């Protein structure tokens, strides 16, 4: 057959960073690659637009075949809650090479690896799952309130009413609310998040 | 499981001459095992939604242009449309495959190398 499969991947050495107020963070980069990549890295806002003020060094490089490197993150500027997290998006792009060449096809891809990059203040002391016991559930009509009255973003990676999974999760930011789509359920409500070192929690258990 | 691989895949049917309607060229796999959702943009030289879901791509010899983008089941598979980093990205559940055509009606497609690159985002919960 005429055309090449490309298949093209880019591994991170986690699926977040904490950045530390009193510490600058780290994050692995490897190319599973036998060839050379181009490596972008970027911090954007929560809006996942706006550019956050953090830099990563380098923020532009050739990653040889097989190389794993150590990426530098440095908080630029502006001005972080002191009592709260503040949520930014860490995204590696990865590209690699053209490709060496009836009607055929030069298939190749771009992609792009987007970790949550999350400022803790000093101030801000323990974890999210020392106190994600604290997340309130309140049920109006076929949807799920979930209030957060802690200064973590609370990064959900399991919620089920009744054993039936909610998807579409998304965090729930510090002192704010979210609205979640019930699943067709009720009464016990369960969730997990995953911890600042990539793993899931134990479960919480509530009633509504 | 662990990193983020995406494959692109050529499918058997594009052919030189007059093609059958909406024909199938290749199929897009996403893998992650931490990942919920992508988004998914070809990059081009021309766009024919703010979407960037359907675009025109030209002949490495020719200069001749085909018209491709995902396939009317594939889009209908999109939850919602997100606008991240300036444009707006389709989204898609992680476990669904896509599939790239050439879009619209049959198209005559001259004897060339067609060069299609997809750009691909996954945000980590």
């Amino acid at each position: 057959l005429n055309s090449a499969t490309k298949l093209f991947s880019v591994k991170l050495g986690a699926t977040r960073v904490i950045y530390h107020a009193g510490t600058g963070a780290t994050l692995s980069v490897s190319n599973p690659q036998n060839y050379p990549i181009l490596v972008q890295s970027s911090v954007k806002a929560a809006d996942k637009s706006s550019p956050a003020p953090f830099l990563v060094m380098p923020p532009l490089f050739r990653l040889e075949a097989n190389q794993q490197s150590q990426l530098r993150i440095v908080r630029t500027g502006g001005d972080m809650p002191t009592d709260r997290e503040t949520l930014q998006w860490v995204c590696i792009k990865a590209v690699p090479p053209e490709n060496e060449p009836g009607a055929t096809l030069d298939l190749n891809l771009s992609i792009n690896a987007c970790d949550k990059l999350i400022f803790r203040p000093d101030a801000v002391k323990g974890t999210p799952e020392d106190v994600a016991g604290n997340l309130r559930w309140v049920e109006t009509g076929n949807k799920l309130k979930v209030e957060n009255p802690t200064p973590f973003y609370m990064n959900l990676a399991s919620v089920t009413v009744g054993g039936k999974p909610i998807t579409g999760l998304e965090y729930v930011p510090p002192f704010a609310d979210k609205t979640l789509n019930m699943p067709g359920s009720h009464g016990d409500i369960e969730w997990r998040v995953i911890t600042d070192f990539g793993g899931e929690s134990h479960p919480f258990h509530y009633v509504l | 499981g662990s990193d983020l691989t995406v494959s692109l895949i050529p499918v058997s049917g594009l052919k030189a001459g007059k093609n059958a309607p909406s024909a199938k060229i290749a199929k897009l796999v996403v893998n992650s095992t931490t990942l919920k959702e992508f988004g998914v943009r070809g990059i081009s030289n021309n766009v024919v939604d703010s979407t960037g879901t359907a675009w025109r791509v030209a002949g490495k010899n020719t200069g001749k242009e085909i018209g491709v983008g995902l396939s009317s089941d594939s889009l209908r598979r999109s939850d919602s449309t997100e606008k991240w980093n300036g444009v707006n990205w389709m989204t898609f559940n992680s476990n669904d495959t896509l599939d790239i055509v050439l879009t619209g009606p049959a198209q005559n497609v001259t004897a060339d190398t067609y060069p299609i690159t997809l750009d691909v985002v996954g945000y980590q919960p």
